[PDB]
């Protein structure tokens, strides 16, 4: 099928072509690795131009037509949502060990072989680091809370946010605190809805408590705000789903009056339906009617009659963090609308941020709740960009430091103590295995040239020196200057990286080798 | 084959070739048209029949197509000028080609990324505009006319808002509140206190620094000689989550006792405060009973729930810092109070704050009759406000002619020896940059530019000269003599406009093709 | 020495500027004085144009160079300003550019170039005026003269004792004294077949183009007139969207006719209501202008109607009447019109032309409209061209009252002048000042090589009889050689060559400061 | 940080000949030992 212009390698230029292929694909993003970066220009084909550094924002937005560049580009991918700030890292490990199996291919090792020898190698790798990791939840949890905000602070300093970056710490450990909790200790990001639009500035950024829902009240008559009512029983909402109007003919309708006796029969039926839905309501004793569809124009006069704000068009990921918030349940009708059903919620208002005239409509609840929503402004729409992907990272990053106590440390000293690790076991398997171990050790190795070459220092000196110095000295977290330090070992200087983190990037950089190595012949047909 | 759309990245090598050569070719559209002798460029509609010909940088810039993606990067980002000041967008693209050039040159001679030579960039303009603000003069005199006109505007503001309650004083207030700071007149430096309880036209007029929701449960009322250190600790409320924590107690005597234990932790780090000469605290959290006795121990003034705006406020006055941890003890910054007292306005707890360390800033208190008055009390004074404060931008200049840009390439020049060798590079490539412009205003305006600028320099470097050019005679003669001047924020804008441009395409790698339109 | 190597050289760009610019410049140089050779253009729709103007040359030349057309645009206004001397100015562009070209071959920068010639125009212009015979608009003699001496180039010339008068009192009537610049855009030439070249008139009103309604009830005049500006037609309804009469029965049909004659009578019933006594319809082709039974209404109403007006008319008598268009019968009210003692139709030997006397309107000016008649067509062209040519020369005189002597004598009496002040110059100055002085003496080296004489004896002539005379000698075509062209009565006014000096400056400047070319789409 | 120029490219002599002399190394490697292959010529 579709046999002309179907290209192939096998046997010969396989092997090269894709390690050649993984090269070049991760060579994009190489120079991009660490704080400090070198940016890359993306432009849209409609002609935007954005600036970034974000290894996984460039791959994503990568389009290409290689096989192998293409299944890394797919595996990094699913891989941001794992991690988020490893993808790079990642990508060049798996380059640095795809580099070294060629050499070992070159040599005469079977690709089954070296992957098999990598996976040992990574598991080494990972009981070290287990061996290596200190515990800051186990020592003090002032130290604790420090280390996160600490973290998120770093993650969001990259930005333009740096100026008034700790609002958005305090903002993103409020939400994790709120949604997550310690019997699994996982952040349930579903639950934390990111959100926002260009305007104001950094020091708008707001926790919310629950659902937005930025809608327009339908009627122009209908009030825009719910009030408590001075010091009422809060809000009660009235999830719906069904829409505010009565049973319509999908074919034709046209239910125009032509005379007297039409005119009472529809007006008959129609407001039999209106006040049936109107009187559910009230009986409920809602204070605001929340529709999943629209609402009619009596539906809406009736409600402004009776002091109902209404809202439309609710989404069911809405709904449910309406319920959620509010500790409400979602009533598939009007006629099962009751009280018992109603949600509660402190109020819902509008709330202006900075400059803004929208007004936007906000439900507030000001207690802990188990869904927030981390709202977003900024200047200029690159300001919000890398705002919401600062929070994203700092959100990960608290995550997998909330889940495991145990953590490493940036700059490559966790690297550097890995590839040390993973030389001295070399010497002591005898076979392929030895090889193995020395090429993961020298992949290993790349990740601080690489972080050396960014910052402006020679990856060789600085490399030699910091196995110096974790080797003849003692076992300790010394890496290269990322940022602007006095001095070396980062373990006075609060670099901390989760040891899951770690781990995920290690696995996932052998993962990826596997896949690629593993595959030994590729087919692409033509285009049409 | 990568991307598409005939948007794909370029090779490393080609890359930085178009990111350095084509942004520094925008300049060239432009730099024949720097200063008022500057030359007319022709532009040719696809017919003809639409062709004019213009010297203003911003009309060339925006009227000829880019299709390198560095020249659209580098005009974007040189467009903040327009805004801004809204004139010298010829300069400042001229300036930002002159440094990329020169960022190229370094490039070509090391072969290394330009994140040091971006670190060099930055310390030569923050020297340069150093020099600058020193150089500046000031045409404020008669500041009693300065002081009318702004009662005036104030009043002007005032009309149709709230305030118009006592018109006079609300601009009295407005017009003190500026002038009185005798520095940054922004709203930052300035506290509005909204209470209940009185009329608008009540309002008082208070120097220094207020604070409400006032601290402490058995701290004294007032502190005397204060050592303000701030912090961001977890004082109250440790272990802020712990459902579905499994505890290995047999009741929840022991896990009180856990938290108890926790919460002495921080008896190591409430030490080490003492450590540094520190009598006032002041923690963004609030401060449980056993730190606040930890504190009276040590004799440590403990303020609590100081937030974010309140602490850098303090901090701006007081000029204090805010830390999260005492890495180490005597090494940190602290502010200074002179007096610190417990007041309460309208029925509501305030700090006041007196005799801050080099403290400039003012208070203004509102007595309204609800909310809506007091906020829109409020905003009609940042409204007064902002408009008040264009006094204090107006009327700051330089000498003209070059002698300023001189003056900071010379300073750039003496930041070039006081820095380390792998910068010097960088700090000399940016002096050069700065002298390139009166280079090209020597050769628009006809005359020798090399023997200008070489006079120029050599009078400048020889101490107190105020010399610069004259496009006019072709020669070197004293700027102040003629009083021949430039505004001061037109020169600081347009480099700080060049620096950031400069340091926009320094940090960039690759680029990516841009899409034709 | 040496120089700046300019790996890039946007000198090439004004090197090619200036030899566009020089080619255009010759290429009209020959057409320069009444010898000048005729020039031959073919239009890109095959119509073959020969003649020996500077103005059409340059038009049908097309020329495509941005910067040639700076050429055009100095003959545009030159032509707006003087109204001659389009070559001239051309002429001197191409010599300053010449000069320009020798100068940077020397090394000197463009930017002092054009500060040089823009001292040494304004220097020459102040010795031009200085040798200016200044006369006074006052002095009908003089205006005669001039106006006289102007005519005498075309074909009519024995009726210039006519034709002179008549158009120095035109522009007198509207530029009195002391009036400084005066456009006479403003005055009207009405041409009309009949009569003969003696046969015109002045009318310190507005003249109109057209004749009354010759049809029934046609008033012809009417005294204690309003003049207003009609945009629409009188027709029954005709909305611009479909529309169609529909009729089921003979009441029905009667009930449209009705109502169509009544909407026509209701028209004509608020134009006579707003009291508009002479009513302009602008021409149309979609409705009709006036119909039967809407002139029969407006002739009880004892309205002037006058149709068939084209916008060129319209837009005139915006002027010269002093009163506003009117968009639709709706707008039509007396704000919208004008005034006059008596509107009339004159018939004298065939004229047959409208008239507007003593609007007495403060908007309304004396817009003077000269009424040109003649038997042949060809008759009255040739008056309105030398009635335009003389009021050019008059405008020349009023805007800078004198006249300097032709032949080029003021040309080379200023670059003697400005040679003989050079040498005290010091610098670039000197020499710019001295190449723009050989400069100035193209224009007689120009009309000696025309005229069939010898070009440098030509100029050695003039310059040694300079010498004892103050601008008197010149080259003059009738001696076939350098005699006293003041004696000879061949005289131009001064504002020509000021004009021409200034407007070859700017030229120059503004094709020496482009310095690069660039697309821009 | 800045470091020497480089203007000059003795880098494509010296791999020239690195590669060169490779070439002849890995010609005559082939023969090392007892059982090294036969060269003709």
């Amino acid at each position: 099928k579709d046999q002309g212009n179907k290209k192939r390698q096998h046997g010969l230029e396989a092997k090269k072509s894709h390690i050649l292929a993984a090269r070049s694909v991760a060579s994009i993003i190489k120079t991009s690795l660490g704080p400090r970066g070198l940016d890359k220009i993306l432009i849209s084909p409609d002609g935007e131009i954005t600036i970034t550094n974000d290894g996984a924002t460039i791959l994503s937005q990568m389009e290409l037509d290689n096989e192998i560049a293409k299944l890394l580009v797919q595996l990094s991918k699913s891989q941001d949502d794992e991690i988020g700030d490893g993808t790079t890292g990642v990508v060049v490990l798996a380059s640095a060990l795809l580099d070294q199996a060629l050499e070992l291919i070159q040599k005469g090792i079977h690709p089954i072989k070296i992957a098999n020898g990598f996976d040992e190698a990574a598991k080494l790798a990972i009981s070290k680091l287990e061996e290596t990791c200190d515990d800051i939840s186990a020592s003090n949890d002032e130290l604790f809370r420090d280390f996160l905000l600490r973290a998120a602070k770093t993650s969001l300093g990259s930005k333009i946010v740096s100026k008034d970056h700790d609002r958005f710490a305090e903002m993103a450990v409020e939400a994790v605190i709120n949604v997550m909790d310690k019997d699994r200790k996982d952040v349930d990001f579903d639950l934390i809805k990111m959100q926002g639009r260009v305007g104001g500035s950094i020091s708008d950024s707001k926790l919310i408590n629950g659902v937005i829902l930025d809608k327009d009240f339908s009627h122009p008559q209908m009030p825009k705000c719910v009030l408590p009512k001075e010091g009422s029983d809060g809000v009660k909402l009235a999830i719906l789903t069904c829409p505010f109007e009565p049973p319509k003919p999908k074919t034709k309708h046209k239910l125009d009056i032509s005379s007297v006796e039409e005119y009472q029969k529809l007006q008959t039926y129609e407001q039999d339906k209106f006040k049936e839905m109107i009187d559910d309501v009230k009986k409920a004793g809602a204070d605001v009617v929340i529709c999943q569809w629209g609402f009619d124009d009596e539906a809406n006069h009736l409600l402004l009659q009776n002091d109902l704000p209404a809202v439309r068009w609710v989404g069911g990921q809405e709904l449910e963090h309406i319920a959620i918030s509010t500790n409400g349940r979602i009533v598939p009708r009007f006629q099962d609308l009751s009280k018992d059903k109603l949600g509660t919620c402190s109020r819902i208002y509008e709330q202006e941020f900075g400059t803004t005239k929208d007004r936007m409509l906000i439900i507030e609840q000001s207690k802990e709740t188990k869904t927030v929503t981390c709202f977003v402004r900024g200047s200029n729409k690159m300001i919000v960009d890398e705002a919401e992907r600062a929070l994203h990272d700092s959100l990960c990053v608290v995550r997998n430091l909330v889940k495991d106590s145990r953590v490493v440390y940036g700059g490559g000293a966790a690297e550097v103590t890995m590839s040390l690790a993973v030389s001295e076991e070399a010497d002591k398997q005898r076979g392929i295995d030895q090889y193995a171990f020395r090429g993961f050790a020298q992949a290993l190795d790349t990740i601080p040239m690489t972080l050396a070459e960014n910052s402006g220092l020679d990856p060789i000196g600085t490399l030699s020196t910091l196995k110096s110095k974790q080797l003849k000295e003692k076992i300790s977290n010394i890496g290269v200057d990322c940022l602007g330090y006095g001095s070396n070992d980062m373990k006075e200087l609060f670099v901390v990286d989760p040891f899951i983190g770690k781990k995920q990037q290690i696995l996932l950089a052998t993962q990826l080798c596997r896949m690629i190595l593993k595959i030994d012949n590729v087919i692409i047909s033509g285009k049409d | 084959q990568i991307f598409g759309d005939q948007v794909t990245e370029e090779r490393a090598e080609n890359a930085r070739l178009s990111a350095f050569v084509g942004a520094i070719a925008v300049g060239d559209l432009v730099k024949s048209t720097l200063g008022p002798k500057g030359m007319d460029k022709l532009l040719q509609s696809a017919s003809s029949n639409t062709c004019m010909v213009t010297n203003d940088g911003a009309t060339i810039l925006k009227s000829i197509p880019l299709d390198n993606p560095a020249a659209k990067v580098l005009v974007n980002i040189s467009k903040v000028q327009d805004d801004e000041v809204g004139d010298g967008t010829t300069s400042v693209t001229v300036l930002s080609a002159e440094l990329l050039r020169e960022a190229e040159k370094l490039i070509d001679q090391s072969k290394i990324h330009p994140q040091t030579i971006i670190e060099g960039y930055r310390l030569a303009s923050a020297a340069a505009l150093d020099a600058l603000t020193k150089a500046a003069v000031d045409n404020s005199h008669d500041k009693t006319m300065f002081r009318e006109d702004l009662i005036h505007i104030a009043k002007t503001t005032l009309s149709s808002k709230i305030l118009s309650q006592d018109k006079d004083h609300f601009a009295e207030l407005a017009t003190n509140a500026i002038l009185r700071l005798k520095g940054s007149t922004n709203l930052e430096h300035i506290q509005i206190i909204k209470i209940l309880g009185g009329k608008l036209s009540d309002s008082f007029l208070d120097e220094g620094f207020i604070l409400a929701k006032k601290f402490g449960n058995n701290q004294p009322k007032r502190i005397e000689n204060a050592k303000i250190l701030i912090a961001n600790t977890t004082l109250d409320t440790d272990k802020v989550k712990i459902f579905g924590t499994k505890f290995k107690v047999d009741s929840t005597a022991k896990l009180a006792q856990l938290e108890k234990a926790e919460r002495e932790k921080m008896k190591n780090k409430i030490a080490k405060i003492s450590k540094f000469g520190i009598n006032t605290f002041i923690n963004r959290q609030l401060i449980y009973d056993y730190p606040e006795q930890l504190f009276t121990d040590l004799g440590i003034n403990s303020i609590e729930h100081a937030d974010f705006e309140g602490v850098e406020r303090l901090a701006l006055v007081t000029g204090g810092e805010v830390v999260s941890t005492f890495d180490e003890p005597s090494k940190c910054k602290l502010g200074e109070c002179d007096v610190i007292e417990e007041i309460m306005l309208g029925e509501q707890p305030f700090l006041k704050f007196s005799g801050c360390k080099a403290g400039e800033a003012c208070t203004i208190v509102l007595r309204g009759a609800t909310d809506q008055t007091l906020d829109e009390a409020e905003r009609s004074l940042h409204d007064a406000l902002s408009v008040l404060s264009q006094t204090t931008k107006e009327t700051r200049t330089v000498l003209g002619g070059g002698c300023a840009e001189m003056v900071m390439s010379k300073a750039v020049d003496t930041e070039a020896q006081n820095i380390d060798g792998k910068k010097s590079l960088a700090v000399e490539a940016f002096a050069r940059a700065l002298r390139q412009l009166p280079t090209i205003l020597a050769d628009n305006a006809g005359f020798d530019s090399s023997e200008l600028v070489s006079k120029l320099r050599s009078s400048i470097y020889n101490g107190i000269s105020t010399s610069g050019l004259d496009l006019n005679n072709g020669t070197i003669a004293d700027m102040r003599q003629l009083g021949i001047v430039e505004s001061y924020k037109l020169k600081r804008a347009v480099v700080s406009s060049a620096s950031e441009a400069a340091e926009v395409l320094l940090r960039v790698d690759n680029i990516i093709r841009a899409r034709p339109r | 020495n040496a120089t700046f190597k300019n790996k890039e050289k946007p000198q090439e760009v004004r090197k090619a500027n200036i030899i566009a610019a020089r080619s255009v410049a010759d290429a009209i140089r020959t057409s320069l004085g009444p010898k000048g050779m005729d020039k031959m253009i073919k239009t890109s729709r095959g119509e073959i144009i020969i003649s020996n103007d500077g103005h059409t040359i340059l038009k049908q030349m097309a020329i495509l160079h941005p910067v040639a057309r700076m050429l055009v645009e100095v003959s545009a206004a030159q032509d707006s300003e003087a109204g001659d001397g389009t070559t001239s100015v051309v002429i001197l562009t191409g010599a300053l550019l010449g000069a320009a070209e020798r100068l940077l071959n020397k090394g000197i920068h463009p930017t002092i170039i054009a500060d040089s010639f823009q001292s040494a125009a304004k220097r020459s212009v102040d010795i031009l005026l200085e040798m200016c015979h200044k006369v006074s608009l006052s002095d009908r003699e003089q205006l005669v003269r001039a106006a006289s001496t102007s005519l005498s180039s075309k074909i009519v010339s024995q009726y210039s004792s006519f034709l002179a008068p008549l158009a120095v009192d035109s522009v007198l009537k509207i530029s009195d004294e002391n009036s400084k610049n005066v456009d006479l855009n403003d005055i009207r030439l009405v041409k009309k077949v009949g009569g003969t070249i003696d046969d015109t008139e002045m009318i310190d009103g507005v003249v109109l183009t057209q004749t009354a309604i010759k049809s029934a009830g046609g008033p012809t005049r009417k005294e204690k007139a309003k003049i207003g500006l009609i945009q629409f037609q009188i027709s029954p309804p005709k909305p611009d969207t479909e529309n169609n009469i529909i009729v089921n029965d003979y009441r029905q049909m009667d009930k449209i006719l009705k109502e169509e004659r009544a909407y026509l009578l209701n028209i004509c019933k608020k134009i006579k209501k707003a009291k508009c006594n002479v009513l302009l319809i602008q021409k149309s082709i979609l409705r009709d202008a006036v119909n039967d039974l809407a002139l029969h209404f407006l002739s009880k109403l004892n309205i002037m109607v006058v149709k068939d007006i084209e916008r060129e008319e319209i837009e005139f008598l915006s002027k010269g009447l002093g009163c506003k268009p009117i968009a639709d019968i709706e707008l039509f009210t007396e704000d919208r019109l004008g005034s006059a003692d008596l509107v009339e139709e004159i018939d004298s030997d065939g004229s047959k032309i409208v008239r507007v006397t003593g609007i007495r309107n403060n908007n309304a000016r004396p817009t003077v409209s000269v009424v040109i008649r003649g038997a042949n067509n060809m008759i009255i062209d040739e008056t309105e061209r030398s009635l335009h040519d003389a009021l050019c020369v008059i405008r020349c005189l009023v805007k800078e009252r004198g006249l300097i002597a032709g032949g080029g004598a003021p040309e080379i009496e200023i670059s003697r002048r400005l040679s003989k002040e050079a040498r005290s110059m010091e610098g670039v100055q000197a020499f710019i000042w001295q190449e723009f002085a050989s400069a100035l003496e193209v224009i007689p080296t120009t009309l000696a090589e025309n005229a069939g004489l010898n070009s440098i004896k030509v100029v050695t002539e003039l310059r040694s009889k300079h010498e004892n005379g103050e601008l008197n000698d010149g080259i003059s075509v009738r001696r076939s050689g350098t005699t006293n062209t003041y004696e000879e009565h061949i005289l131009q006014p001064v504002l020509v060559s000021t004009s021409a000096i200034t407007l070859a400056s700017e030229c120059v400047k503004s094709i020496l400061r482009i310095d690069d070319i660039a697309f821009s789409r």
